[PDB]
RNA sequence: GAAAUUGACUGGCGCAAUAGAUAUAGUACCGCAAGGGAAAGAUGAAAAAUUAUAACCAAGCAUAAUAUAGCAAGGACUAACCCCUAUACCUUCUGCAUAAUGAAUUAACUAGAAAUAACUUUGCAAGGAGAGCCAAAGCUAAGACCCCCGAAACCAGACGA
């Protein structure tokens, strides 16, 4: 509700694509475990599709923990300090892909 | 007693968290409140 | 929609746009075109020879998340859902025109 | 007390001479006259499929696991199977002998 | 407020006992033993419910009929009570006919 | 039960630097299970907040009631161990800056009424809760001037937009 | 608050190379790391020895060259302001505020090795102009006239 | 609702202080009597350590009363209100904002049990089922479907002038 959460007027980071683009994503730290049907999604993810990923965003360092957890998270870290906590507990390796992407075009 | 429920605090609270900002009663007394949320959404 | 843009200007489009970020395009349905002593209208567009405005895709996000409920009283009626529409922030660098009257 | 030896590798490079090795072995199990299809002998007699893959596993270091033996029809299989290269590492050193890009860290917790 | 402020203590399951380790066993006795015993008399627990599965109404009568001789006489009249309301409820009540 | 106002007035800081504010001592004292309750004794808190502590006495000392001697007597012991335990310079130099009531635990009593009808009574009780602080007492803010009126409607009026446009 | 050195996923060449790639700028690698190293990191961590190349020549660099080429950029976009203004916006441009700012959120502070946390301003803006001399060393003057052009025209 | 006939120890997918016995107890208390019948406790290895770092969490309050206007919000907005929109909920009903019912509020407890068939998924198949039963594709096994509170009363045996 509008009332009750807060509100922001439209901006950029540092008035982004006025000169160049820079991509906001940083960070990504991909907490997995090995041995958690839970995280068996995102077992794939490390093993096929973080790679491409990383190629194609050279900008973005991407940290993957592989620690015993019950549930797989993605940490992503935004140039302007910014923290996106986000669960990747029992999805699929496209929905997970899905997901890091759109961490990656969000500011 | 078998099968008791554990997380009632947690679904109070998740409505109690919309009603947060409201005057009266209805911000904090579970009732009052989700007959107000509802009407609010 | 209709946007009323002027250079380094920013815009927030209410669906994907199928484009990577910070990718050029061109905007062609140029409406109007004016300055200060002068505009030039379409009828109802404008000569692409004429005006370009250039954006800029430079961000591809997702909105606050919006509520959907109904409530019809005392026939059980409750309903509620949870919308997030995706959204495409393109910044307006550049409005050129040509002598072309 | 009998002591244990120590734990051997699954890594299994196809030796290059696996042909003409392949041939000593059949040579001495099969006999003598060799049919000109070396290739489609029949492995059907058991003693004589025994024989060959225990020269074979000792020799190689490689067995045919159970769930293959009755694959194990000709040793046109058989050189197939020792044809077939199997590899053995833990995958967080899979992954790290993977060419990472250098914006990629992998941390091993385990 | 009903909830724990702290952790409750670990629950440590052994997942090796001789009974977890041993379970089911012989439920095979019959098909692989010449059929000389049955699973239903592997089964241990109360002598009226020895391969028998049975509803509430029919556990009741069940026990009435075989253990109603050395019964407690207020266990037995609460027995008693109990089949009668389940045969008037059962008989007597529910949405099909 | 709870008696975080004790452990607050047995809560230490660090060593100060030389160049620094000398940082004004606090003094935490309460008292607890007063045969009283708790609406009148905060109407005598509510009197006594933010006076200077020798005016608290005196308004304290005229007052009549109950509350107000118990809440002088605590106020005596909590100059006292101020100027005693705390480090308090000058024994006149405290404010109050806190001064409430709250509940205590209560008794659960019959009250007999006409017919077979009967009440509960409630043998109620409160607490007293009391900060001093060292220092001269707070100038009580002072009265909003036609000025300050005028520059809050002027900023207002600076401060309108055109909404729901670009 | 913490440095997100001390922060748990930390590597410190791999940050280093991500904010060349993604500043879209070669940079020489060794030139960038002596860009964020600074004295006062210096003084501490020998005085945590007894229990190397600093920013000065590479901010100086840096900051002659931010001088010149934004008064440049600005006597020619503006003709008509005198020496005052040009000077004045060129200080603004320069400023504390707005180079603490475009630090802040390019992440040079995060990548600066200081003594104390948060990085004082002056030390940010030190630390910047150091890497805008890197730059000006590794990839030549038109490429960083795009890059001050681009981080400070658009504040 | 038959019968002849057949043949047949030492654990817990239990509860954990509103639960599990009513039970700390048939005690306190109530009644002339028969009889009815409760509530609750939580430190630490050491209390021959009474100390001080434990909090944070329901309702109710205090810190900190109030400011034209109206189901208490929502759209919003630079801005809490001011502007605009908007006849609480449940049950009952032809139809309730109804001035019809119930509800002060918080915490906890408190209400869908199963056959005959059918359908789905297996196994075997003119047979199926670990006797008994059914069978002109059937039989065997599983799944899946049937609430809570409330009278005035009637009878039996006691206890009471
Ligand atoms: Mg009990
Ligand atoms: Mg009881
Ligand atoms: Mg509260
Ligand atoms: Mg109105
Ligand atoms: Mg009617
Ligand atoms: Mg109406
Ligand atoms: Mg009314
Ligand atoms: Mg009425
Ligand atoms: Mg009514
Ligand atoms: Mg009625
Ligand atoms: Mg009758
Ligand atoms: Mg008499």
């Amino acid at each position: 509700t509008a009332r009750g959460t807060p509100s922001r007027f439209l901006a950029s980071v540092l008035h982004n694509g006025l000169g160049r683009y820079v991509q906001q994503l940083q960070r990504l730290s991909f907490s997995v475990s090995r041995d958690g049907a839970s995280s068996r999604g995102a077992r794939e993810f490390v093993e096929r599709e973080v790679i491409d990923f990383a190629r194609r965003n050279p900008g973005v360092v991407i940290y993957v923990n592989s620690r015993p957890c019950c549930v797989p998270r993605v940490v992503a870290e935004y140039l302007n300090g910014a923290v996106r906590e986000e669960s990747i507990h029992c999805k699929s390796v496209e929905e997970i892909s899905t997901l890091v992407q759109k961490l990656a075009d969000q500011s | 007693l078998r099968n008791r429920v554990t997380d009632r605090y947690f679904r109070i609270q998740e409505v109690l968290k919309h009603a947060r900002h409201f005057r009266g009663r209805k911000n904090r007394c579970y009732r009052l409140a989700v007959r107000t949320v509802i009407r609010a959404f | 929609r209709q946007w009323k843009v002027t250079s380094e200007d920013l815009i927030l489009i209410g669906n994907e746009l199928d484009l990577a970020c910070g990718e050029r395009i061109r905007l062609e349905k140029v409406l109007l075109v004016g300055a200060d002593n002068f505009t030039l209208l379409g009828k109802p567009l404008l000569g692409k020879d004429l005006v370009r405005v250039e954006a800029t895709v430079i961000e591809k996000t997702e909105s606050w998340p919006r509520i959907i409920m109904r409530f019809r009283k005392r026939k059980n009626f409750k309903k509620k859902r949870i919308v997030t529409t995706p959204q495409t922030v393109l910044r307006i660098n550049s409005i050129e025109i040509a002598p072309c009257l | 007390i009998l002591v244990c030896p120590p734990l051997r590798s699954r890594a299994y490079t196809p030796p290059e001479d696996l042909q003409s090795r392949l041939e000593s072995y059949v040579k001495e199990v099969f006999g003598s006259s060799l049919p000109s299809n070396w290739q489609d002998i029949s492995l059907e007699d058991s003693r004589l499929k025994f024989n060959l893959l225990a020269h074979l596993a000792d020799d190689l270091g490689h067995v045919v696991p159970n769930s293959r033996l009755h694959q194990m029809c000709r040793v046109r299989d058989v050189l197939d199977f020792y044809n077939v290269p199997i590899q053995d590492r833990s995958k967080f050193d899979e992954l790290s002998a993977s060419n990472l890009p250098p914006n990629l860290k992998i941390t091993w917790s385990y | 407020i009903g909830i724990r402020l702290t952790l409750p203590p670990p629950k440590v399951v052994d997942r090796w006992n001789e009974k977890r380790a041993m379970f089911g066993v012989y439920d095979n006795i019959g098909i692989l033993g010449n059929f000389e015993k049955h699973p239903k008399e592997l089964i241990r627990g109360p002598i009226w419910l020895r391969g028998w599965k049975g509803n509430e109404l029919q556990r009741c009568i069940r026990k009435r009929k075989m253990v109603g001789s050395r019964m407690f006489a207020d266990d037995l009249h609460n027995l008693n009570k109990r089949i009668r309301y389940l045969y008037k409820h059962f008989n007597r009540h529910g949405k099909f006919r | 039960i709870s008696r975080k106002w004790e452990k607050k007035n047995k809560i230490v800081y660090p060593p100060q630097l030389p160049g620094e504010p000398r940082r004004p001592a606090e003094i935490y004292h309460c008292r607890r299970q007063i045969k009283y309750s708790k609406d009148k004794m905060w109407y005598l808190a509510k009197l006594i907040r933010g006076m200077s502590i020798d005016q608290a006495l005196a308004q304290l000392e005229f007052n009549d009631k109950k509350g107000a001697k118990i809440i002088k007597e605590v106020l005596l012991e909590a100059q006292d161990m101020a100027v005693r335990d705390h480090n308090v310079e000058f024994r006149s130099n405290l404010y109050i800056a806190e001064s409430t009531s709250g509940r205590g635990q209560c008794l659960k009593r019959i009250r007999y009424h006409g017919r077979g009808r009967f009440g509960i009574m409630e043998k109620v009780y409160c607490h007293y809760f009391v900060k001093l602080v060292e220092g001269p007492p707070p100038p009580p803010e002072p009265p909003k001037t036609a000025v300050a009126h005028a520059k809050e409607y002027i900023q207002q009026l600076r401060s309108r937009t055109i909404v729901h446009t670009l | 608050p913490v440095r997100r050195s001390e922060k748990p996923n930390w590597d410190y060449h791999a940050e280093i190379q991500a904010f060349g790639h993604r500043l879209q700028e070669n940079f020489s690698l060794d030139l960038l790391k002596t860009a964020f190293v600074n004295s006062c990191y210096i003084k501490s961590e020998e005085a945590k020895r007894q229990q190397l190349k600093s920013n000065q020549e590479l901010s100086e660099q840096g900051t002659s060259f931010s001088q010149t080429c934004l008064t440049q950029f600005l006597e020619d976009e503006y003709p008509d302001m005198p020496t005052e203004g040009i000077k004045n916006l060129v200080d603004f441009l320069t400023g504390e505020e707005v180079v603490c700012h475009v630090a802040r959120n390019l992440a040079v502070e995060q990548l600066t090795l200081s003594e104390e946390f948060p990085v004082p301003p002056a030390v940010l803006q030190q630390t910047f102009f150091a890497v805008i001399g890197a730059l000006l060393q590794s990839s030549g003057p038109e490429r960083t006239a795009l890059f001050i052009r681009d981080f400070l025209i658009t504040q």
